[PDB]
């Protein structure tokens, strides 16, 4: 089945730190973890322009 | 002849190493995990899916006694009520205007989705780590693949590679988990047999085609009490469907060390933790005599600027002056420091410029070509971009990080207080030999 791709987040990056930037119509299951011994999942629906 | 080396576990990182075959001139040796296959042990716990409730057509002997029997079926729960005198569309269906006894009848079974929408509980133990190696050395390259036990030797070609165990024991899956779709969800569930109504594994069974399904529902049926014919009963939600509904989320974006989980078989790929102990007897052949391959009589090496980062920030030159042309192979010895070419044409005399990488902002390494050795000793600043889209190809040693002026003034002023402490004994001394010396 397609499902869409919305708008490539414009990724800001910072010591030790990225900020993504965000543009979404319909909710988009941002999520992410880390590589690290613990993997810190996170997952928020996103929703509209947003960082 | 057999080498032996460590290998950081990080997948796509192509690790290197020079193997040292005494009279036989050195090669290169890059060892790159092109993947792992972290395998966990399991065994199929029971199927479950949304249970479909099946309230088979009520039995009625309008004028006598019904038996409550017993049957197989998950959940059978048949109950008999009196008084129903159901009427049907036709009208009236039974014999008696009062002693009509009337059997209900309810019990579950998969859904005819459950063929996809289904999921597995499955217990996991004791995961092996499998990888997928390709072993560049020399004029030679091949591929080979190896369950990392320790043991068991994943020959291919003629590399005699051996690999493990892990320098850490790990699994991303805990010993509980449940497969669906693909996805997979770390979950206590409950043990087979332990059906709880309107919680996950509400029905279970050991195939979704068998009919040697167990199930606990809550299912009560309830008094025919109305006129026209039916079997009014209730019931949990299907647990199964109410833990989708709040599953939580999936090890995909749950699991540490970035490793990418995979079904069919239940396993994780790409993992990145810990290192490798790997071992490779190589047949002499690849090797040269000494004499064969060029020498170099005179080295030296003056790093030009670099930075300290995951990519090859670092940049380097040196000079030689060899006994003939060749390809001399060029490594690190140095933990800290990896340089990107492994080989280089060497000319009777010329230089090179070879890119590497660090993590320490001293350049302190010692570079080696053609086995002779040369000391690096260079000051590299951090990179500008904070961020970039490679691993670090060189972990670091907090001994190692700090930079040459920082660890001369934190020994400077540590060496100042110990000058105190020492001025402190010298005058506890003298203090006595001043009455001493003079009594």
């Amino acid at each position: 089945c397609p499902v869409p791709l919305a708008h490539t987040p414009t990724v800001t990056k910072w010591f030790k730190g990225i900020t993504l930037h965000l543009t979404a119509t319909r909710p988009t299951l941002l999520t992410t973890r880390k590589l690290g011994l613990r993997a810190d999942a996170t997952a928020e629906w996103i929703t509209g322009t947003t960082s | 002849f057999e080498h032996a080396t460590t290998v950081p576990n990080v997948p796509g990182i192509p690790y290197k190493a020079l193997v040292e075959r005494a009279g036989y001139a050195p090669l290169n040796l890059e060892i790159t995990v092109v993947s792992s296959e972290l395998t966990p042990s399991t065994n199929k716990e029971y199927v479950t899916c949304k249970f479909h409730t099946v309230i088979p057509s009520p039995q009625v002997k309008c004028c006598g006694s019904l038996e409550c029997k017993a049957s197989s079926k998950a959940d059978y729960t048949c109950r008999v009520f009196g008084g129903v005198y159901p009427f049907m569309w036709g009208g009236a269906q039974c014999f008696c205007d009062s002693e009509n006894t009337q059997l209900s009848e309810a019990y579950v079974e998969f859904a005819p989705d459950c063929t996809i929408d289904h999921a597995v509980a499955l217990k996991v133990h004791t995961a092996a780590l499998k990888v997928g190696l390709r072993i560049v050395y020399g004029n030679t390259t091949a591929h080979l693949d190896t369950f990392v036990n320790g043991v068991t030797p994943g020959s291919s070609r003629d590399l005699k590679v051996i690999a493990g165990p892990i320098s850490a024991a790990f699994s991303p899956f805990d010993h509980k988990v449940v497969i669906r779709k693909g996805l997979v969800y770390n979950y206590d569930f409950p043990e087979y047999g332990a059906m709880k109504p309107g919680a996950f594994g509400d029905i279970q069974a050991s195939s979704l085609d068998a009919t040697d399904i167990v199930a606990r529902t809550d299912i009560r049926l309830l008094k025919p009490s109305v006129k026209n014919i039916h079997v009014p009963y209730t019931q949990a939600v299907s647990g199964y469907e109410m833990w989708k509904n709040n599953s939580g989320r999936p090890l995909q974006e749950t699991a540490p060390f970035g490793c990418k989980i995979e079904v069919e078989p239940l396993r994780a790929s790409n993992c990145a933790y810990g290192h490798i102990p790997i071992s490779i007897d190589i047949p002499d052949a690849a090797f040269v005599r000494s004499s064969e391959s060029p020498t170099i009589l005179e080295v030296s090496c003056t790093v030009a600027d670099c930075i300290y980062s995951a990519d090859f920030g670092g940049s380097l030159t040196l000079q030689y002056k060899a006994d003939r042309e060749g390809h001399c192979p060029v490594h690190s010895h140095s933990t800290t420091a990896v340089l990107k070419e492994a080989t280089t044409h060497v000319t009777a005399t010329g230089s090179i410029t070879l890119h590497f990488s660090t993590s320490s902002p001293q350049a302190n390494f010692i570079v080696s070509l053609c086995g002779k050795k040369t000391t690096c000793n260079a000051e590299c600043k951090p990179p500008a971009d904070h961020i970039i889209g490679e691993p670090h190809k060189v972990d670091q040693e907090f001994q190692a990080a700090v930079s040459k002026t920082s660890w001369n003034w934190l020994l400077a002023l540590f060496g100042g207080a110990s000058s105190l402490i020492a001025v402190g004994l010298i005058v506890l001394v003298c203090s006595s030999m001043l009455i001493n010396t003079r009594r």
